[PDB]
RNA sequence: GCUGAGAAGCAAAAGGAGGAAUCCGCCCGAGGAGGGGCUCGCGUCUGAUUAGCUAGUUGGUGAGGUAAUAGCUUACCAAGGCGAUGAUCAGUAGCUGGUCCGAGAGGAUGAUCAGCCACACUGGGACUGAGACACGGCCCAGACUCCUACGGGAGGCAGCAGUGGGGAAUUUUCCGCAAUGGGCGAAAGCCUGACGGAGCAAUGCCGCGUGGAGGCAGAAGGCCCACGGGUCGUGAACUUCUUUUCCCGGAGAAGAAGCAAUGACGGUAUCCGGGGAAUAAGCAUCGGCUAACUCUGUGCCAGCAGCCGCGGUAAGACAGAGGAUGCAAGCGUUAUCCGGAAUGAUUGGGCGUAAAGCGUCUGUAGGUGGCUUUUUAAGUCCGCCGUCAAAUCCCAGGGCUCAACCCUGGACAG
RNA sequence: GAUGCCGAAGGCAGGGCUAGUGACUGGAGUGAAGUCGUAACAAGGUAGCCGUACUGGAAGGUGCGGCUGGAUCAC
């Protein structure tokens, strides 16, 4: 299906990452939206993420007794990047 | 499972009643005590008209109670098609054509096999019938003789338009589904439909 | 009130309580007499009422009311009760069965005879 | 194995079965694959969509021996 | 001011309430579209634009007292639906219509604002700004 | 084919039928479908008078292990992981299609029927095997029952019946493999307390009956009565018609599938004849809510009651009688759940005096937040596809004489 | 056959949680009628109430602050 974007709260153990992803979701009664906040443990080889990055996250086989996620390079983000203004 | 009590009484405190009895009320000679209840509450009315309903077709509640959840199911006029389901009653059909004296006759009638539907023989009262029907008299003596005596005698020749007579072989035939202005009685379907709120 | 207060689960139901905890959820349960007597009516209704107290198979005791009139129970007798309350009566929950195990039928009671146990006579 | 057999459905004394592609070690009305025929002795009602019937034929289903000639009758052996 | 849609909807409500035909109102893209659509529906006689200061004003003329002030027979109700604390959507089989279609519902689309009648005609459901009697 | 960078190294078999043709098998690969094993998002009860929990614990390498990924194991290295959005601990509970209720929103529940999990006297092991950590297998320990010639053995109904016991309460130590489904067999066939059927029980839902038509307006009797009469009551008696049901005889299926044969149900369902109104109505209530009223017996007694409350001499509320009313082969009482209850309130309430604004501020998380243009498209919206098993509910037909029930087809929701 | 590791009951020991029971004791509730008093409701016979301290058989009393949900008079 779709991965998940998030942000990572832990870089210091070695080839992982600790991510936080959030989402929002109707809650069942009442029908505003809520945000639910999840964190996971990444597999990252090369170690290349810090602590802040906004990455996007994969599934794959089990690396250990949680990581089941292979970080990912950020997906597609709007460009913090100066544009134009006409 | 019948009303088989004193009926000219449940007359009395109802009104008219066509599928019950052919005899006009006693002068009622309840005018000597003059007892009366005061007057009725709503709800007394909104029973009575119930009743009236159920002693005229010979119904028994529980089943009453089936045809008003089949009618508030159906897509309409719930009154109207609850007194529809009502007036389709083979038995009733059987007492509209002039072939019974009355509807515990008719019903007697269908119970003891002496009727047929499309070349079929159906005993029960209940059954519904439906447009292009034929109704007849099993070929027997008894059947023939039942029919032939309580059609000729009773000289009334209201047929309501739905119901078609024809005369050697007694073939009726029912033609269509009722109309509400055909209907069988005086009642407003409004009330019953109000006393039935709470089911 | 407000919606991000609902939100942390602030409507909560009461549940409803039994009006006869020593039955724990049955139409009747049998127990046996431990004594058998009267008590006075909460003023002003003034008599004498026939109660029992009955220990049962659930383990508890209660005081059960003895409807109709008159009746032959005595200590170690087996009966069987069901519930609802007498007003009168503070504490009194539970009425016995009459016509079953131990308490015989009312005797001569000709009108709502199914009510208290009582055969039809012919 | 994928068996091609009937299931009992109806009531007490009056039977009526349908036909089905369920994996052989289900109970006898228990859960299936795919729907396919419809049979009853008693209105002598008989009949098969062959398209389905088919495709499991050909994936190994094994029919069962009232099922097997009933798909004789309607001659779905000969175009096997 | 948490809610712009909301206190435009209450000045019109209340300027109603006490019988004067005259409200200023502070425009934005949402406040002049609603406006507009609102005279297309006909609740309302005239709008028009003012500016002083770099702010804008749209200026209700409102329907005329009822054959008196005393003597109202009708009022003219307006309500806020989805507000900030829950959004309400609706698909193409929810829209909601108002006293048999009497009154009318705005909603927000992807077409821009319109009434329920439109929503209905292209096919399209949105969010549920308001509801007017 | 498997190991391995390679060099190389290493691995298989089974015959039985038939006179032969040929059949059923056997070994090694490579596919298919079905059946299992794992991993992850989401959803999946109450308790803060439960606040810190975790050290193979959270990750890294090396060696092992598994059918396979994995702290699954082990050694070393690092200090993580989870937690006030409720971790841990305690308490309850099999879960889901569904069922019941609700105008809806949603509440309560998880029998039968169907899917999945878990368990097999209480705990622990493995073995065999494609598949088990195996209900009617093995081993051990324990608890309990039996047999014993005393040295030793045997056993596991939460399989179908059945017995004790607990309990308000839940059935025959039945027939049959004829149908469907399984197991093995080349087939003939054998075995199936799965299943198909019967029996018992108003437990429930649905159908039918206990008569139909006529019946001086005269008589017996009950009850009321200002003694005039009223009412039980066209009710019965009475006269005719009819026979579903009952009784006595006859014939007698489909269900069986393509060679005939083969039916537990059963001589049952149905059909033809002969009698004959003949064989069949009870139970609550009658003070208000609540439809239906009077009289005799009692006197704060005996008793009734869902709530208000009735009952101290004329009781429409007690008990009896007559009469009426409601339902009807059922009618009531109790228990349980939802409703009504807008009484835990999103739709749908409140907080000056009725229950209710912290004594007052400052402020962290958290929630909401002015206007204009652009971007993006997470919500949002529209189209198309996959799926949300069948059964159930809903719509449209069809079959049992009807209905309940069964069968076919199809779909809104979400 | 023996032996090592892991190992279920079994043993001991201290924990946490909960179950039952216990001389006696503290108060709560309902009992027409008993005792003592008469605190509250009228300016309730000393205005009442809130907090708090001291005392009194008991309702209470007084102090210190606060409020009117205080009557009389002031308008
Ligand atoms: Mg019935
Ligand atoms: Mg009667
Ligand atoms: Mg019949
Ligand atoms: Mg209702
Ligand atoms: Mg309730
Ligand atoms: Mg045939
Ligand atoms: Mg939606
Ligand atoms: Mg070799
Ligand atoms: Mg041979
Ligand atoms: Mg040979
Ligand atoms: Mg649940
Ligand atoms: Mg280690
Ligand atoms: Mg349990
Ligand atoms: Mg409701
Ligand atoms: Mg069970
Ligand atoms: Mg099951
Ligand atoms: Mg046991
Ligand atoms: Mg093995
Ligand atoms: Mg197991
Ligand atoms: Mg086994
Ligand atoms: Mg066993
Ligand atoms: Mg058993
Ligand atoms: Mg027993
Ligand atoms: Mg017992
Ligand atoms: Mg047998
Ligand atoms: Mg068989
Ligand atoms: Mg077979
Ligand atoms: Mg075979
Ligand atoms: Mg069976
Ligand atoms: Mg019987
Ligand atoms: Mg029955
Ligand atoms: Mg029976
Ligand atoms: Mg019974
Ligand atoms: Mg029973
Ligand atoms: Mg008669
Ligand atoms: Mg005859
Ligand atoms: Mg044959
Ligand atoms: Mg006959
Ligand atoms: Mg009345
Ligand atoms: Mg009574
Ligand atoms: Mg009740
Ligand atoms: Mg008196
Ligand atoms: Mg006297
Ligand atoms: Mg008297
Ligand atoms: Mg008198
Ligand atoms: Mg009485
Ligand atoms: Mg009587
Ligand atoms: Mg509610
Ligand atoms: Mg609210
Ligand atoms: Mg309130
Ligand atoms: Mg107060
Ligand atoms: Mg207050
Ligand atoms: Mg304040
Ligand atoms: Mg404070
Ligand atoms: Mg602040
Ligand atoms: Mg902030
Ligand atoms: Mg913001
Ligand atoms: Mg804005
Ligand atoms: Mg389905
Ligand atoms: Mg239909
Ligand atoms: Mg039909
Ligand atoms: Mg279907
Ligand atoms: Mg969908
Ligand atoms: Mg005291
Ligand atoms: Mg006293
Ligand atoms: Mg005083
Ligand atoms: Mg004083
Ligand atoms: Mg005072
Ligand atoms: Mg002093
Ligand atoms: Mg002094
Ligand atoms: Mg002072
Ligand atoms: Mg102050």
């Amino acid at each position: 299906m779709r991965s998940m974007q998030g942000k990572v709260i832990c870089a210091t153990n070695d080839k992982t990452v600790n991510v936080e992803v959030v989402r929002l979701a109707p809650h069942p009664k009442y029908k505003r939206r809520v945000r639910k906040k999840k964190k996971y443990q990444a597999h990252d080889p090369d170690n290349q993420f810090k602590v802040g990055d906004w990455v996007q996250l994969d599934k794959c086989r089990p690396i250990s007794k949680t990581k089941t996620f292979l970080a990912v390079a950020p997906e597609g983000r709007q460009s913090s990047a100066t544009r134009p203004k006409p | 499972s019948r009303y088989r009590g004193p009926r000219f009484k449940k007359i009395r405190r109802l009104g008219a009643l066509p599928g019950l009895t052919n005899k006009r009320p006693r002068a009622g000679s309840d005018l000597r005590n003059q007892s009366r209840s005061g007057k009725r509450s709503q709800y007394r009315i909104r029973l009575e008209e119930k009743q009236k309903l159920r002693f005229h077709y010979g119904i028994t509640e529980r089943q009453l109670l089936k045809y008003v959840r089949i009618a508030r199911k159906a897509k309409g006029s719930t009154g109207q098609v609850l007194l529809q389901l009502l007036e389709m009653r083979l038995d009733n059909i059987l007492f509209r054509l002039g072939m019974a004296p009355t509807i515990p006759g008719a019903r007697q009638l269908v119970n003891h096999r002496h009727i047929l539907v499309n070349g079929r023989i159906v005993d029960i009262p209940s059954y519904r019938c439906k447009p292009q029907d034929t109704i007849m008299a099993r070929d027997e003596q008894k059947s023939i003789a039942l029919i032939q005596n309580s059609l000729d005698l009773s000289p009334r020749e209201e047929l309501p338009k739905h119901l078609t007579l024809n005369p050697f072989p007694y073939k009726g035939l029912v033609n269509q589904i009722i109309d509400s202005k055909w209907v069988g009685l005086k009642i407003n379907e409004l009330l019953v439909v109000e006393y039935y709120s709470r089911q | 009130p407000t919606i991000k207060q609902l939100i942390r689960n602030t409507r909560q139901p009461i549940r409803n309580v039994t009006k006869s905890p020593a039955l724990r959820g049955c139409p009747q349960r049998r127990g046996t007499c431990t004594r058998v007597y009267t008590i006075t009516p909460k003023k002003p209704n003034s008599a004498l009422r026939k109660v029992a107290r009955v220990r049962l198979t659930s383990g508890f005791e209660i005081t059960a009311y003895i409807p109709g009139i008159g009746h032959n129970l005595q200590e170690h007798s087996v009966v069987l009760v069901r519930g609802g309350r007498v007003k009168d009566l503070p504490g009194v929950r539970y009425h016995i069965v009459r016509g079953t195990l131990d308490a015989v039928g009312v005797k001569d009671r000709q009108q709502g005879r199914s009510k208290y146990g009582v055969k039809k006579p012919k | 194995m994928v068996k091609l057999r009937l299931k009992r459905c109806g009531r007490k004394q009056r039977a009526v079965y349908r036909i089905v592609a369920i994996d052989v070690r289900s109970r006898r009305e228990g859960r299936d694959l795919q729907k396919v025929g419809f049979y009853d002795p008693i209105k002598s009602q008989t009949y098969l969509n062959v398209p389905a019937i088919l495709d499991f034929l050909e994936k190994g289903a094994q029919p069962t021996e009232t099922v097997y000639d009933i798909l004789k009758r309607a001659e779905v052996f000969k175009e096997f | 001011g948490k809610d712009t849609i909301a206190d435009i909807i209450t000045c019109i409500r209340n300027a109603d309430m006490n019988r004067k035909g005259t409200v200023r109102i502070v425009s934005t893209n949402i406040t002049e579209n609603i406006v507009k659509i609102l005279l297309r529906e006909g609740f309302i006689e005239n709008a028009r634009k003012h500016q002083e200061r770099n702010k804008y004003f749209l200026v209700l003329t409102l329907r005329h007292r009822r054959n008196k002030k005393g003597p109202y027979l009708n009022t003219f109700h307006l309500k806020r639906v989805s507000r900030p604390g829950l959004r309400i959507y609706s698909n193409y089989q929810r829209i909601p219509r108002i006293l048999g279609g009497m009154g009318i519902a705005i909603l927000s689309t992807s077409r821009g604002i319109m009434t329920d009648r439109e929503a209905r005609l292209e096919g399209i459901g949105g969010e549920i700004l308001c509801y007017i009697w």
